[PDB]
């Protein structure tokens, strides 16, 4: 893995540093590293592919080194180097694809492709260069069993789930009380509705709670909390819990009072915010608890009084809500987010080459299922394939 | 290292060091052997002239450090089953060269620098071929150089460099001009239809005027190859224009 | 500060580049810098902590130089290097935390911790390396009194403000004209409502305006403008301005008329966009003026005519709106954005180690209050703590 | 087989003894063994897999001897050893799986995989080391014709069998006499029942017998014999012998009378215990004969007298029973047990790689069928696969 | 921790191999290792204790090397060796106890006692010896981030849970359908009951399901499945769900039909067993799904028919049960089991020295709570304390 990263980075630096006219003092050490890569790879036969539609390709290496006494690189130097660079870029492309299209129920972190297993030998260690990228750094640190971390913009931490819980209900579905929620990616939109508008509730207050357990511990996360669930503010026709019929939801939005958000880690309250909207911070948490209320307005102007009666017919249904977005976070386990393209790369390779569904990942790298059942074996395999995807992305646009 | 002595088969595509590098598990010795195995000239065109360039590690003399790492490992090696006095002699001989780390780094980078500076004065392509007759090098002389190299830097004088460059330029230009003369005469003879004209005489005059060849010794097949290759070169413009007149 | 950054940079490059098998030419300069750091730090003693729960730790430095006589690095070399690197990383992390947990009203830009004060001495200037990071670059520029620029994706520039202004009002709250708005982070959602639908207005037009001043000048900002305030387009029960009663808002959304967005700097109109939605550019500005109109439709089908009567009982309330989002911008002062984790790092360290509220920052590093009163001393302290946080995140994932 | 075990033992000792810092005097002999292994295996090619979904893999060996001289092992030595150890561990794992997933009706003991057949050659005999584990000890002893021995905790010697025998029956099942037993794993639970409570039986005694043969001879077995069968002491509705109808069993438990447990070998009573419960010892036996009696209580209190009538309607049915558990035993043939994982490992590998049903073992390695028709060829193949599984578990977790 | 284990290993070898009369060739290498330990430990001052009632102890080492001039060790040599061995064993025991009685929420896998922290230094790496025990081997594999595996006899994987679920019920508790279970240690015992015996059920079949999700993934598990739940086959009186009243359960046991046992991993059925009892194998699973049915017997003799009337007053209640027992399994994390003594050792030390409740483990090392909430931090701390307990158990009887 480190050797594969070093191959890809050596080729990237060859594409960048080795340009016509540059001083040789700018690229001397890179030329040495490039020649070391050529020397190590010469005389080795590799085979790639053979799974799904990924073609079987044989790779042989017999290339010449590069000069080491020039003053300025000229066009001839670059022309000679570009052929080797192209061949090695193709080789690394195919090795990375072959590694990405493979899984293992056990030993998920270990190389799975034959080419990468060969590269794991010790004679290839002389190509190690430097491990600067975030993913390779975290790979090395994890292998050494040290604290690691990936930074994600809008981490894709919540499996998609749109649902409603009713705490008061009857067949007519005319006088309900409960919560609706959508969890998706990095956003939680929860609404608490009461059709009677807390007419008979004690102190004219109805309590609502929503608990979201994350599948991985996020740390140093910045969150935005707003007092409205705009997704549950318009009339809806909703299927009943068992799908037998449908019921009508006609919300009228009030402010949520006594809003308190608790971020907990293993049941211990790490962060707690009371009636605070806007940018907040959660330093260490695996559970988000939201606790809000619907307080019946003690004073009403005639329009409000008309639309909130005390008898049964409830045409308008009081609703409160909260929207909670995780803008950025840090996770020890690899996740999908809105800025990186690693999940897209792995999915694209598997789809393009029609890889048979293996014993680890869900079909088509379905992120909902994967994050729903994000087991340790899946974490290992996902980290491996993501690291290979980033290595490949260093070379392939 | 206690390994059984290698039964090297002549004509093997791999050299003894290439075998030993993958058969030895010690990092210092194996890495030194790897460098030696894949240490060759690198071909570069500088100012239109092909040059045989050295690895930067030996140009700056850093590989001597790896050599001394390997030698130190060998010196503290156990040497199983070898008689003790001979083992001690071998490992003290190893230390003799190992304890010259700084002097040998200086020697290596001095040698590399003088090679670079004198190669900047070569004008013809430095084509690399395995020659029929080889120059004998005495490993005793190499030992004397390694064990006596001192501390004084010696570099070519500017007048020496200019003299070397002038000699190379004069020889190169004479070579090209005698090629032009031979080609012009051969082409003129073929154009005037002098069928009773032996181009071997022209090739002999060409080799003679090159001044470094004992023409009486050149083999016959090579003389005819030279004639064939001269017959294929285009004539120089001035000579061809005079011939047209 | 520059010395601390150089320590972090040298340690990061040591972890990334001092790897088994790599050519010594790849790390020659790094080893020179590492040995320079070791020589400079040897014999000096540092103390970190003592504030809140942050433990008091003493640090002494007596390490041998890393070897220089080696062609390819091997396992012994890497183990020896890592033994020193771990100690140095721990020390740098503690220095960074002890610096982040401290503040001062005056001289807020100067080092606050004893360790960083000591590193400010001349003897340590030999460890400076390369100040390439954006935050260290801007630190040096600010020290030299030059222009600085931080690039932000969704800058958290707008103090949270969810309010309404009633230009026409009465106790019954049944014939209201005015505006609602939410400014949060980088989003301004503004709505203008008229219960009469401009029946009696001159030319059947009601003008609405909304002015948002920023505490800092933003330049080279890309903004998304959309013609509806999605957040104020559903039925609402809103507390009165004085809280005595509640009023009802049943909107019906019409297209905003004569939209005009002006980005102004010191009262001078720098950019002006008329009836243009989608992506726009503001090159230099510190206030935004959104102007729009509710024009009563001149021709209406029977349903709309029923909606909008010409007498008092207005059951539907005409509403127009705008939504503005700053997707990217450049600011001289440090702000909080949705992609960086510096604010999260500082807040997390303070919360974890239970730092007593100091005199400069607001309790809990409340970003709303910080940006609401982003005074110069707060700016200096914030820049210092954010630079330290970035230096720390260089090493701690 | 011996060579394979020697490879596994050498690799395990290499992994456990070759560690950074250890004295070389602690590993001198192990290193000589390691070098002998490398020399013997160098230049030989192997192929594993090709059955079911087990991938086909090819193995080559070109590793150099370990010969560095030091007092304490360093990181370099450990790394060089670990590369070779990893490759050899992979090879041994695959060879063991290839041998485990294969069968043969004739010559079960003999190696089946081609890799193991090659390793059985004489030129590989130079890697034997020490055959200390129990299974390899028994393999070598069996090859030498000496008596073997495997010690099992709760041996799985009884094929699952729940049944009843009706010595007296009517179509109505109102008045039944017979026995009812469950033999499973290491536990026999038998219960004689009589609905008339031996009212008309001679001497008011009913005798029940239960003969349990064993498919293999057990020796030095410690057994717990308790006087009640928990399983058959509750109301039951049991389908009849032919399955046409169901009958009701409503037991009332009496103490078993004249209990006699006999352990017989070839029809000769080897051990016998009369009216003794708790821990007993059977030194050598191939069948168990349990005899017990239901005696009508000569004296009964009014409640008991009402319980047992002399007429037909029998609401409560007299029941006596025994429980017999083999806690530990020794067998000349391999068996499953509660403390070992060899059967689990073989079955798991076969299931994972979808090995087609072979000519020897029953589908899915069903232990009940195996121990029912525990044929000589099945025993040979089972011992081979169990020995291979032990060898594999020496290296794989 | 490897150093502490090596100390324990060398002391155990000295105790078991330095015996009067033994040749010196049998202890040559052991004496070399012992003298290496003495050299490395000479001149170092350690301190243990201070937590709870564990006494503060100070340890100094100024011992002399063992002699090497005797062909056969005699009484004097053994006495001289024992003098130092006793002190070393006492030091190791105190270090082990001090490490066992400590825990840390963050980096729970890292050493917690000052003595083990100091032993983690490089200078002590010379005392490394051979790491052959299962727990140290897993420790090293986990540090390398390799495969880990512990073999458990009757793993304590199920938190204690004795409960019942009612799917049909009413205040009188005289016509109930539901399931009652006990999950404890390694045994699940479940029983589905129906008072009406499926008189009115569709097809005279009532379905019952029981899902037991393990907190860790088990592999190569040998399981025993039996067709009755002896624990729910006798009359009993149970408190209501809310505890208001008590209800009578009078089971009559029928044969469960359509028994299905699914061993699932990430929601995918890995093993499935239908109508199969006795010994079965689950190769890889984290959830157990037990499905069974109560089938009203189509044909019944009069005694059976009288039990199940078609009217309300059901006196006998039809029950069908399953019993599952995990005899042996393999897990990557540590668990209590029937054979090991590590949980007992840790709990015993903590109880004996009155260690105050820490922030990681539940009070009194309650295994039910620990395995109920087996968080990653608890897993790390538990592995650490178990490894230390195993290290201590080779020196203290
Ligand atoms: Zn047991």
């Amino acid at each position: 893995m480190d050797v594969l990263y070093s191959l890809s980075k050596t080729l990237k630096d060859a594409r960048d540093k080795i340009v016509e006219g540059t001083l040789y003092s700018n690229v001397s050490d890179l030329i040495q590293q490039f020649n070391q890569m050529i020397i190590t790879m010469n005389g080795n036969e590799f085979q790639t592919g053979g799974i799904g539609n990924l073609p079987i390709r044989n790779w042989n290496f017999n290339f010449g080194l590069l000069g080491t006494t020039l003053l300025n690189l000229d066009a001839n130097y670059v022309e000679t180097a570009r052929n080797t660079i192209d061949y090695f870029v193709d080789f690394v492309d195919n090795v990375c694809m072959d590694e990405m299209v493979r899984e293992s129920q056990r030993n998920g972190i270990a190389p799975q492709s034959d080419s990468l297993r060969k590269l794991s030998a010790i004679k290839f260690k002389r190509i190690n260069f430097d491990n600067s990228s975030e993913y390779i750094e975290n790979w090395n640190l994890q292998n050494r069993r040290q604290r690691t971390g990936f930074t994600f913009h809008k981490p894709n931490i919540f499996p998609y789930s749109a649902s409603f819980t009713l705490n008061r209900s009857q067949p007519a579905h005319d006088n309900l009380m409960g919560t609706m929620w959508l969890n998706a990616g990095s956003e939680i939109q929860v609404a608490g509705f009461d059709y009677s508008c807390a007419i008979n509730a004690p102190a004219n207050i109805q309590q609502f709670e929503h608990i979201v357990p994350l599948r991985r511990v996020l740390t140093t996360a910045t969150i935005t909390l707003l007092p409205d669930a705009e997704r549950f503010s318009f009339p809806r026709v909703i299927n009943s819990a068992d799908g037998a019929t449908t019921w009508f939801f006609n919300p009228v939005i009030l402010r949520p009072n006594n809003v308190e958000v608790e971020f907990l880690l293993n049941g211990q309250i790490i962060n707690t915010y009371q009636a605070r909207f806007g940018t907040i911070v959660a330093r260490n948490f695996d559970t988000i608890r939201l606790s809000f209320q619907l307080m019946r307005p003690p004073n009403m102007t005639p329009a409000v009084a008309v639309l909130f009666p005390n008898a049964q017919p409830f045409e308008h249904h009081a609703t409160v809500g909260l929207t909670l977005r995780i803008e950025s976070a840090v996770c020890e386990s690899v996740l999908a987010d809105a800025s990186e393209t690693l999940l897209a790369n792995v999915t694209s390779v598997r789809q393009e080459y029609a890889i048979p569904v293996g014993p680890v990942f869900p079909p088509g790298m379905n992120w909902t299922d994967l994050i729903t059942n994000y087991s340790p074996s899946r974490e290992d395999n996902l980290q491996r394939v993501f690291t290979v995807a980033s290595i490949r992305s260093m070379l392939i646009k | 290292f206690g390994m059984q002595r290698m039964h090297y088969r002549n004509g093997d595509p791999q050299t003894p060091f290439q075998i030993a590098e993958q058969q030895i598990q010690n990092f210092q010795v194996a890495n030194w052997l790897h460098f030696v195995n894949n240490n060759y000239f690198r071909q570069v065109v500088i100012d239109g002239v092909l040059n045989q360039v050295l690895n930067d590690n030996i140009r700056n003399g850093h590989v001597i450090n790896q050599l001394m790492e390997a030698l130190m490992q060998l010196s503290r090696q156990q040497f199983p089953t070898m008689p003790v006095d001979y083992k001690r002699s071998i490992q003290r001989g190893i230390l003799l060269l190992s304890n010259r780390l700084g002097q040998l780094v200086d020697l290596t980078r001095l040698l590399a620098y003088s090679y670079e500076t004198l190669m900047a004065c070569v004008t013809m392509n430095m084509q690399h071929v395995q020659t029929l007759t080889t120059e004998k090098l005495q490993l005793t002389s190499v030992t004397s150089l390694c064990m006596l190299i001192g501390n004084a830097t010696v570099i070519p004088s500017p007048q020496t460099l200019f003299h070397y460059y002038n000699v190379n330029v004069n020889f190169h230009s004479n070579y090209n001009e005698r090629i032009n003369d031979a080609v012009a005469i051969i082409t003129a003879a073929n154009r005037l239809n002098l069928y009773q004209k032996k181009m071997k005489a022209i090739v002999e005059d060409f080799l003679k005027r090159l001044h470094i060849f004992d023409v009486a010794v050149a083999p016959d097949d090579q003389m005819y190859r030279l004639r064939d290759r001269l017959r294929l070169l285009p004539v120089e413009v001035r000579r061809l224009d005079i011939f047209n007149l």
